[PDB]
């Protein structure tokens, strides 16, 4: 049994990046996979997303240049558990043959490194249509994986919120297996606190606030850094 | 040798009722222990079950033997009881937590029956007077607290040693509240009940002593 989980923050960032782009957009899903004993349950959590021009991954051919794909993702390959495809001006949530091809290629390439089976490599199909008077904006999406029987079956998505998350007894069971081999940014913060119940929960939240507040200028820096580099590359392309 | 009537002791009746009122969410269960004489099944003790199931019957049959030698009387598992909130063997069903929306009146039903091979019919029940609360019955309803605590400690055991700090804090928070919830609802009122029972007995005892003293004159 399979379940895809994602936070409001991560999901908002995905939709934020999609409505930004001039036209259609694709990229990769970063996250982990957890196993729970009950049969066994599989939770594939989506931590972050990253955009990528498909042309930068193609030879010349519609085949993914495996050399160019490694150079872009680099050391973040062990986190890629899926890819997404965004299309404007369509209410049609449809897998194209081209999309099926990209899924199979991306599955084979990442399955060895990400610590996950090729079975549950994710594909997220998003779209954005607008009304005649553009007074109503509709946003649709779905998660897919390639079945062992050759099927692209939809997976249940759970957006973890304050009312209901995927860890619902009120206890949080210890996962038997995790495909993550990357240090968590938040757990590193708690380790820095050098802790030795309620009082501990207060400090973590307070420390997270100061940490979160210090990240804000760093986020803005990296944003304008890429934004300028996005312009220079584009300016050169038009130049020629 | 044919079951004709069921006699339930009042102090055992109290234990079953107390167990039924422990929660209005789930159906609780237990095993009726006693003797079967001339068509009369007399229940003088009871065993609280942790929640048909087996193996527990073996622990009950062994306890029944421990009850035989102590009480100097034939003791065997005569059957079981179960609660029903918001709606060959002897069965008791304590229907509880049923109140009127406007009348503010609460109802409690107690049905007695004989069960065998999934079949059952009504059986005449009489609640027989007891001059006190049995030592075994006192210990029985104290075990309810111990069993509830034991259930919670088992659940937290499976989630113990969680790598994520936030999860460990969450689990210890859940265990803390749940233990407190048991103490406040089950353990503490039972403590108060016993204490008040003793004090109010001596109040009646001193009252009867004054009555007994002047009646002779």
């Amino acid at each position: 049994d399979l379940l895809v989980t994602i936070s409001g923050a991560a999901l908002s960032l995905l939709f934020f990046e999609n409505v930004r782009s001039v036209g259609n957009q694709m990229g990769f899903l970063l996250g982990e996979a957890l196993e729970f004993i009950v049969t066994v349950k599989i939770h594939i959590n989506v931590e972050a997303i990253v955009t990528c021009p498909l042309a930068d991954l193609l030879h010349d051919t519609n085949h993914i240049n495996k050399e160019k794909l490694k150079d872009f993702v680099r050391d973040k390959s062990k986190q890629v558990i899926g890819w997404f495809c965004f299309r404007r001006n369509t209410t049609n949530l449809t897998l194209t043959l081209k999309d099926k091809l990209l899924h199979k290629q991306f599955a084979s390439h990442f399955s060895g490194v990400n610590g996950c089976k090729e079975d549950f490599f994710l594909t997220c199909l998003l779209n954005a249509s607008t009304s005649e008077t553009s007074g109503t904006h509709k946003f649709r999406h779905v998660f897919l994986r390639h079945n062992k029987r050759g099927m692209f079956e939809p997976i249940s998505l759970k957006i973890n919120n304050l009312g209901d998350d995927a860890s619902r007894s009120d206890y949080k069971p210890t996962p038997v297996r995790k495909s993550t081999r990357t240090p968590d940014s938040f757990t590193k913060l708690i380790e820095s606190l050098n802790l030795d119940g309620l009082d501990s929960a207060m400090l973590i939240q307070k420390a997270a606030e100061h940490h979160l507040m210090s990240l804000i200028p760093k986020v803005c820096e990296s944003d304008l850094e890429v934004a300028e580099l996005e312009k220079q590359v584009h300016e050169l392309k038009i130049k020629i | 040798s044919s079951l004709q009537k069921v006699e339930l002791q009042t102090d055992v009746y109290m234990v079953c009722l107390q167990h039924a009122l422990s929660t209005e969410n789930f159906e609780v269960m237990g095993l009726l222990i006693g003797n079967f004489a001339c068509g009369i099944a007399k229940i003088s003790a009871v065993i609280i079950l942790r929640r048909i199931s087996s193996e527990q019957l073996l622990k009950a049959a062994a306890e029944a033997e421990r009850l035989t030698v102590e009480l100097n009387r034939p003791m065997r598992v005569l059957g079981w009881y179960q609660s029903q909130p918001h709606i060959s063997f002897v069965g008791l069903i304590f229907s509880v937590f049923s109140e009127g929306k406007e009348s503010k009146e609460h109802e409690i039903f107690l049905n007695c029956f004989q069960s065998d091979n999934g079949e059952a019919t009504e059986i005449p029940l009489e609640i027989v007077h007891t001059p006190d609360i049995s030592d075994r019955c006192l210990r029985t309803m104290t075990d309810l607290s111990k069993i509830l605590v034991q259930e919670e400690e088992d659940m937290a055991e499976a989630c113990k040693d969680h790598p994520d700090v936030l999860a460990s804090i969450h689990n210890n928070a859940v265990r803390t509240r749940a233990l407190i919830h048991i103490t406040d609802i089950i353990t503490k009122p039972l403590v108060q009940t016993f204490e008040k029972r003793i004090a109010l007995n001596k109040l009646r005892a001193t009252h009867l002593q004054r009555q007994l003293q002047e009646l002779q004159k």
